[PDB]
């Protein structure tokens, strides 16, 4: 595995730093090592292939080296060089690829296929070089173990959730009180409601609550909490909760009152907020729990009393919620996010290949389904499949 | 038993009888012994030296500057000409060894552009190159009496 | 002075053969000089 | 400041481009700046904490070089390094922190703890490098 | 055979006494012994597989000696020999497998696979050492025509057998006498039950007995004998022998009367307990016999006398029982027990590479179906088989 991934800084700090031009000395760290590379190699025979619409091209080797009698590189030794390159890069593509999909639920954390199974082999370690590519200081890391870690903008944490409970409904579904939200991604979006606008509610005050329990932990999170949930802010026509009616949203908007965000850690609070709009730090939690109320506004211009009566129907439906945005935090296990590719590569490259469905994955790499029941297995696989697919994009994009 | 050099033994006959040095000491002493094995060429011989000392030997040979050397090379140190000359023969006679090993020529060019001020060693170079040449250049032969 | 901290192992390759001059291994003759020819090929010195 | 800065690049394209295998000479140029470090300090001890739920560790030195004789690192080379990383990381951490927190109405811009205070000192100086973060 | 035991001690006593750390002479007696085989292997090449979805892999040998030198043993000593070592462990793996799968009847309960048959071969005997692995000390004893069993527990010696006995009975059922029990693994409880409540029997009394056959001899069996079977002291509902309909069960429960357990051997009464409850020891039995009686009470409160009437109906009906748990036994035949888990591993090797079913073993190695019909080739198979999944165990778990 790490093998792989010098394979290619080597590349890039190459297909980069060799060019028409140049002092030697820019290379001679580098040059070194490049070489060493090709000995291990040549006779060795690799295959790569063997699955789905995946071609199954043989790969011998046979190549010369580097002079180091030059001082000023002459384009005459680029391209007697970039010739040689391009079969490595031609390959490596064809051997991310092949371990890019297979799958073990035993051990699943490890090397797969006929191409990588030989690569972590003893007589190839000679080349492991530069680990400074974010996602390998975090394979090493976790394998000696310790803090690992990583950085997500926007991360996808929420399983997709859209959903409502009714605190208090009847058939006619004339006087509901409950709540709907939506947990998508890095947002929660949550809407209490109640249709009778706390008319019969001690200190004319509804309570509500919504509480959220991430698969993972996040750390160092940087949050939006925004009063009012938009989403739940207009005329909706929604199915009964056995599927057999439906039933009339027609809501009214009040300031969310006594507004309070726990993140809890295990159980304990670790940071809360009383009605606190704006940017709030979450420094580490596994759950959020959202509390808010309605309360009836003690004193209401005419326009506003004709809207909430002391006796059905009720034709104004009181509404109050929150809006919450993960801009950015850090998580210990891999995660897709709205920056990164990773997710998107693999999933790209299982689809282009029309590779069957495994023992591990969601078919098709789901994300609501891999989150939502996010196993050490599938944790492991998704880890070693990310860091495959970061090692390719240094030089296939 | 047999160990890496003169200095080497004596200190381990030596300590051998300094009575407080821990049995483990004997032991090691005792039944460690070299590694000679013959195909491959590898000989991993027992040793002692200092942090220093280990460190310069070290990298002496971590840098036998001697590259091995097959029929081909001596072949290839000819200039890319004449092999492609027919008016000359060429052919190989002797074998080669797997133990074949050479020193690099080093032949890095100019590194110091003389050709641009220090005339007066210019000068002395040509020349110099010059008889060289003389030196070479074939007499001629079979030619009109002068007469 | 401390032993074991300064006892160390040695790496040591086996049995070379070192050669200089070199070329010598070559073994070549030389056709008959009025059989001579340039890059050109039909031949130098062809004024029989 | 500055100072701090390396302390750490060091340490990543540190512990970063030294793992079982790599020929030497992709290190040459780093092995050297590391030594530099460690003799600079070796001698000079360290107090950090002192606020709130912030442990007062005491820190010192007296570390061995590193070889930079061999060609192609064996792992052993590797474990008698990560070692003495783990005291630089374990530091550092305890370093930041410490001045992460203290701060200063007048000259609220430069150092304050009793940690940086005595690094901008001159006779650190002689570290800095690799400012591309 | 033998030898494929040392494979492995070699090995557990290997990578757990080579560690980073330790002097010289602590593994001079080891090394040596490692090595010797080393050499025996080199240039014999294995083949495993061919069977169900069992991956035919192949294997070849050439590795180095060692350095034995150095006094506490460096770091890159380990290494590069735990690089030498996972060959091996992903070999054995590959090997036990393979011959923990086949099925022979004539003789079955030798060697069978092209890995092993290889094996018993003489250049090979060059290995064997340290039997002090509970099976393997029990293995060699065996070809030896001599006695000694295993340390069992909560042992499996009762096939699944749950059923009843009508000793009297009508139509209407509505007035039973006989017995209803359930023997499985290590634990039989009967009941014995008489609707009339003994009021036309001789003395008031109604015998019962129960008599279990054991498939194996136990010895040295430490048993737990109680009064009662709470499995059925319950209302059922059941249905008739003949599965025409459907009878009532609404047991009252009294103390059995006059108890006595035999556990013979042969025929012969070798333990006998007369109402004896709590711990008792059988120390050599292939059956085990139990005698209770339901005595009608002489004396009754009204609450009493108020359920045993003169004549039918018969609503509540007397019932007596006992419940006997043999905690642990030594048997001569291996068995499956509460504690270890050879019978779960063969299982699972074979289900995972979906073995087809063979000669010898039920589907699925059933175990009510085997030790029902425990015959000497299954038994031959049985031991060969667990004596290599517990080889595998010293490795790989
Ligand atoms: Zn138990």
């Amino acid at each position: 595995m790490d093998v792989l991934y010098s394979l290619s800084k080597t590349l890039k700090d190459a297909r980069d730093k060799i060019v028409e031009g140049t002092l030697y000395s820019n290379v001679s760290d580098l040059i070194q090592q490049f070489n060493q590379m090709i000995i291990t190699m040549n006779g060795n025979e690799f295959q790569t292939g063997g699955i789905g619409n995946l071609p199954i091209r043989n790969w011998n080797f046979d190549f010369g080296l580097l002079g180091t009698t030059l001082l000023n590189l002459d384009a005459n030794y680029v391209e007697t060089a970039r010739n040689t390159i391009d079969y490595f890069v031609d390959f490596v593509d064809n051997v991310c690829m092949d371990e890019m999909v297979r799958e073990s639920q035993r051990n699943g954390i490890a090397p797969q296929s006929d191409s990588l199974r030989k690569l972590s082999g003893l007589k190839f370690k000679r080349i492991n070089f530069d680990n400074s590519s974010e996602y390998i200081e975090n394979w090493n890391l976790q394998n000696r173990r310790q803090r690992t870690g990583f950085t997500f903008h926007k991360p996808n944490i929420f399983p997709y959730s859209a959903s409502f409970t009714l605190n208090r409904s009847q058939p006619a579904h004339d006087n509901l009180m409950g709540t709907m939200w939506l947990n998508a991604g890095s947002e929660i979006q949550v809407a209490g409601f109640d249709y009778s606008c706390a008319i019969n509610a001690p200190a004319n005050t509804q309570q509500f609550e919504h509480i959220v329990q991430l698969r993972r932990v996040l750390t160092t999170a940087t949050i939006t909490l925004l009063p009012d949930a938009e989403r739940f802010s207009f005329p909706r026509v929604i199915n009964s909760a056995d599927g057999a009616t439906t039933w009339y949203f027609n809501p009214v908007i009040l300031r969310p009152n006594n507004v309070e965000v726990e993140f809890l850690l295990n159980g304990q609070i670790i940071n809360t907020y009383q009605a606190r709009f704006g940017t709030i730090i979450a420094r580490n939690f596994d759950t959020i729990r959202l509390s808010f109320q309605l309360m009836r506004p003690p004193n209401m211009t005419p326009a506003v009393a004709a809207l909430f009566p002391n006796a059905q129907p009720f034709e104004h439906h009181a509404t109050v919620g929150l809006t919450l945005r993960i801009e950015s935090a850090v998580c210990e296990s891999v995660l897709a996010d709205a920056s990164e590719t990773m997710l998107a590569n693999v999933t790209s490259v299982r689809q282009e290949y029309a590779i069957p469905v495994g023992p591990v994955f969601p078919p098709g790499m789901n994300w609501t389904d891999l989150i939502t029941n996010y196993s050490p297995s599938r944790e492991d696989n998704l880890q070693r499949v990310f860091t495959v697919a970061s090692i390719r994009s240094m030089l296939v994009k | 038993g047999k160990v890496v050099d003169s200095e080497t033994a004596s200190i381990c006959d030596a300590i051998f009888q300094d009575e407080e040095t821990e049995g483990a000491v004997r032991r090691f002493i005792a039944e460690m012994r070299q590694r000679v094995q013959a195909d491959r060429n590898v000989v991993n011989y027992p040793s002692i030296l200092h942090p220093i000392d280990y460190a310069f030997n070290e990298y002496f040979l971590q840098h036998q500057l001697v590259e091995p050397l097959n029929n081909d090379i001596i072949f290839n140190y000819i200039p890319e000409r004449i092999r492609n000359d027919v008016n000359y023969i060429l052919n190989m006679d002797r074998n080669l060894p797997s133990t074949a090993r050479y020193i690099r020529p080093n032949l890095l060019q100019d590194r110091l552009n003389l050709h641009d001020n220090f005339e007066s060693l210019w000068d002395t170079i040509t020349t110099s190159n010059y008889i060289l040449a003389r030196s070479v250049v074939p007499d001629l032969k079979e030619l009109v009496s002068t007469e | 002075f401390d032993f074991r901290n300064s006892m160390h192992m040695l790496t040591s390759n086996l049995t070379f053969t070192v050669y200089s001059d070199l070329l010598a291994f070559v073994s070549a003759d030389t056709v008959e000089p009025i059989n001579a020819v340039a890059f050109d090929n039909m031949r130098i010195m062809n004024e029989l």
